[PDB]
C-alpha cells in the first residue's frame, strides 16, 4: 500500500511562483492563483487576488510496507528433496533428508 | 495500472527507486484555507487483498501443502519414485544359519 | 531510559493547523489531525496531530502535553484526552505528535482534549474498519481462540527505522502584532523573535524588524505582520505555509511503527459430520461469517470456496 | 445517523435526559454518497438549518 | 441434535432430568490465563425462532 | 424491607478475575464480566460482574459498591458506574454481582 507525501505548500503573497519537475514517484505540482488564505492570525496575504499557492505531492511506500507486502516471483524448476525413514532387518528406524 | 495490483512496484523493500501509478491529482485549495487537497485512485494492493480469491494453498491438486521458507510444495502425490538402497553386508545371514 | 526517545522531539513544537471540523465548523485547531493510520488488524489506529504529548517545559513527562495557544506555546497536564470514531476509543500510548488508540469501526476520527473550561476537538472523515485475522469475520477480538500472526502498531516509543522530517517554520501571519497607537501603526516584536511586515498605504513599506517598529501607515488593515521564530521546528505539514530556502532541519522518528504480532482469532464451532456412500455431509452452525473451503486430493482439485454466514 | 435522539443536561448531582425514537439520516448532496462532510471537494447548494 | 430445535430437551419445565446435545468442547486456556474457554454450537431453539 | 434482599450477599465478597480487554490490554480486573444476558426484547440486558453493588462494610446502601483492591476489599460510593455496547446504556438497577441496563 502506498503513502502520499504532501510537503508544506508554497504560499506566495502579492506575487507568483512556478512549478518544476522532480525525481519523485508520481510527482504532482500545480500553482493555484487567486488565493486569499487565512491562518489563526488572520489573512495571510495582503493582495486580494495577486497570490498563488503551489501544491506538491508524491507517492511513497507506507510504513506497513516493511511487514505487509506482496512479493512477485518468477518460478523456475528447482530441486526435489524428501525425508526418508528407513528400517531393515533388525536395524531400528533411521532417517535423513535426501 | 492505477487501482490494480501493480499500481505501486518496488524491486526490493529497501530500494530508493519506486514505481507508482495512481491518478494523483492536486485539487484547488478551499477558499481561505491553507491545505493541499488532492484526489487519488484507491490503493490496488488493498483492492487485491479483498479480491485475492482462493490461494494456491487451497486449490493445489494431489494434496500439495504449500510452504514458504523456502517456497515449496510438500507431499504432492504424483507419479512414482525409483529407489536403490545398498544394504550392509553384515545385515545378511546365511541360509544354513537360519 | 525514557528521555532517550524524546531527544529530537524536544527540538520541535506543536502548531495550529486547519481542521475540517472544530466541533460544528472548520477552524484552525491546536489538535489538528494530520494523518490516521488504520491498516492494523484488531482495530488499532495511529493518529498524527499538531499537538505534542509527553513533553512539558521542564522535560519529558508522559502525564503532560503541549499545544499552541496563539503565538505562545502552552503546557498542561493531559485532561480528558480522547479519541472517538463511532464510539469512545481506548488510548494505548502517546508520543510527540502521535496517539495510539484501539477503536471500533467508524466513518470519522475525532480527537480532542480539555484545558480547564476550554474544549479542543478535531473531527476528520476517515473510514476506520475492523480487520479480523483468518477465516472468520469477527467484530471484536475474542477472549479465546486460535492465535494467528497479524499486523499491529506497536505500543513502544522506540526509534524503529521510520522517520518524518521537521522543518524550519514558515511565516506565521499574526495581525495582533499591529496596533494603531498614536494614529500611526506600530509593530510589537516579541522578545527573541523577528517580525516581517508589509504595508501598502501611500507610503509602501516592507522589511524585517527585531524590535518594536512604528511605520508610516495609519490603519492596521493597510499592513501585514508575520512572526519569525525558528527556535523550535515543526513537522513538514501540508497545512502549513513553507519557509524560504532549504527549511529541512532534522528528523523525527515515528514511535508506533507497524510490527508483526500474534492476534487471537475466533474458532468456529465443531461441525456435525454425517457419512453416506461417497458423500460427506457437514452441518455448519457459525457464530460469525466463517469461510469453508474444500478440495479433492486427486489430479483435479475441484476446489470449493464459500463464506458461511448462517446455519 | 442513528435510530434515536437523546437530549439531556445536568443540574448539580441530578441528570435529566429524554430519548425519543427518531431515524436520523445523513444526506450527502450531489452524486456521491459520502458518510461525513469532506475536507475538500466540489461545493454544491444544499439545505441547512441556519445558526442564526 | 446440536444446533437443531431439539438439542436441549426436558420432559417438563421443572424436571430434574435434562437432555442436552451440543458440541461443547473445552479449549486449552490462553497462555498464563486462568479461565475455562470452550466452543459450542449456537442454541437450536434460538435458531428455530 | 430492603435489607432482606442482601442477607446472602453480605456473606460474599467481590473478586479480581481475568478480563480479556481490561482497559486497553488484557489484565485482571476487579469488575470483570462473568455473564451477559441479552435474551429480553426491548434491549434490556443483565450483566454479572466480579464487583459487589449496593453493599458497604457497614451495611446495605444502594449508593455504594465494593470491589477488591488486591487482597483488600474497599467500599466506595458509586462514581460514574456505566455500561456501553455501541453507545451509553441506561442503568436500571444493580444488586450484588449484577447490573441491569438498557443497551442499543
Ligand atoms: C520413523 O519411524 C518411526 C516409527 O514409525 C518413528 O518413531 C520415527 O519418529 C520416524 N522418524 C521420522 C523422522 O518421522
Amino acid at each position: 500500500k502506498y503513502k502520499t507525501k504532501v510537503p508544506s505548500p508554497v504560499v506566495k503573497c502579492c506575487g507568483a511562483t512556478q512549478c518544476t519537475s522532480k525525481p519523485h514517484p508520481d510527482y504532482q505540482c500545480q500553482v493555484f492563483s487567486g488565493v486569499y488564505p487565512f491562518m489563526y492570525g488572520g489573512a495571510y496575504c495582503f493582495c486580494d487576488t495577486e497570490n498563488t499557492q503551489m501544491s506538491e505531492a508524491y507517492v511513497e511506500r507506507s510504513e506497513e510496507c516493511s511487514i505487509d507486502h506482496a512479493k512477485a516471483y518468477k518460478v523456475h524448476t528447482g530441486t526435489v528433496q524428501a525425508m526418508v525413514n528407513i528400517t531393515y532387518g533388525s536395524v531400528s528406524w533411521r532417517s535423513a533428508d535426501v | 495500472k492505477a487501482g490494480s495490483f501493480g499500481d505501486l512496484q518496488s524491486r526490493t523493500s529497501t530500494s530508493n527507486d519506486l514505481y507508482a501509478n495512481t491518478n494523483l491529482k492536486l485539487q484547488r485549495p478551499q477558499a481561505g484555507i491553507v491545505h493541499t487537497p488532492f484526489t487519488q485512485v484507491p490503493s490496488g494492493f488493498e483492492r487485491w487483498k479483498k479480491d485475492k480469491g482462493a490461494p494456491l494453498n487451497d486449490v493445489a491438486p494431489f494434496g500439495c501443502s504449500i510452504a514458504l521458507e523456502p517456497l515449496r510444495a510438500e507431499n504432492c502425490a504424483v507419479g512414482s519414485i525409483p529407489i536403490s538402497i545398498d544394504i550392509p553386508d553384515a545385515a545378511f545371514t546365511r541360509i544354513s544359519e537360519t | 531510559d525514557l528521555d532517550t526517545h524524546f531527544t529530537q522531539y524536544k527540538l520541535a513544537r506543536p502548531y495550529i493547523a486547519d481542521c475540517p471540523n472544530c466541533g460544528h465548523s472548520r477552524c484552525d485547531s491546536p489538535i489538528a489531525i494530520e494523518e490516521v493510520r488504520g491498516d492494523a488488524h484488531a482495530g488499532v489506529i495511529r493518529i498524527q496531530t499538531s499537538a505534542m504529548f509527553g513533553l512539558k517545559t521542564d522535560g519529558v513527562d508522559l502525564a503532560y502535553m503541549s499545544f499552541m495557544n496563539g503565538k505562545t506555546q502552552k503546557s498542561i497536564k493531559i485532561d480528558n484526552l480522547h479519541v472517538r470514531t463511532s464510539a469512545p476509543c481506548s488510548l494505548v500510548s502517546h508520543h510527540g505528535y502521535y496517539i495510539l488508540a484501539q477503536c471500533p469501526p467508524g466513518d470519522t476520527v475525532t480527537v480532542g482534549f480539555h484545558d480547564g473550561p476550554n474544549r479542543h476537538t478535531c473531527t476528520v472523515a476517515h473510514k476506520v474498519e475492523f480487520r479480523p485475522v483468518g477465516r472468520e469475520k469477527y467484530r471484536h477480538p475474542p477472549e479465546h481462540g486460535v492465535e494467528l500472526p497479524c499486523n499491529r502498531y506497536t505500543h513502544k516509543r522506540a526509534d524503529q527505522g521510520h522517520y518524518v522530517e521537521m522543518h524550519q517554520p514558515g511565516l506565521v501571519a499574526d495581525h495582533s502584532l499591529l496596533s494603531i497607537h498614536s494614529a500611526k501603526v506600530k509593530i510589537t516584536v516579541p522578545s527573541g523573535a523577528q517580525v516581517k511586515y508589509y504595508c501598502k498605504c501611500p507610503d509602501v513599506r516592507k522589511g524585517i524588524t527585531s524590535s518594536d517598529h512604528t511605520t508610516t501607515c495609519t490603519d492596521v488593515k493597510q499592513c501585514r505582520a508575520y512572526l519569525i521564530d525558528n527556535k523550535k521546528w515543526v513537522y513538514n505539514s501540508g497545512r502549513l505555509p513553507r519557509g524560504e530556502g532549504d527549511t529541512f532541519k532534522g528528523k523525527l522518528h515515528v514511535p508506533f511503527v507497524p510490527v508483526k504480532a500474534k492476534c487471537i482469532a475466533t474458532l468456529a464451532p465443531e461441525p456435525l459430520v454425517e457419512h453416506k456412500h461417497r458423500t460427506l455431509i457437514l452441518h455448519l452452525h457459525p457464530d460469525h461469517p466463517t469461510l469453508l473451503t474444500t478440495r479433492s486430493l486427486g489430479s483435479d482439485a475441484n476446489p470449493t470456496r464459500q463464506w458461511i454466514e448462517r446455519p
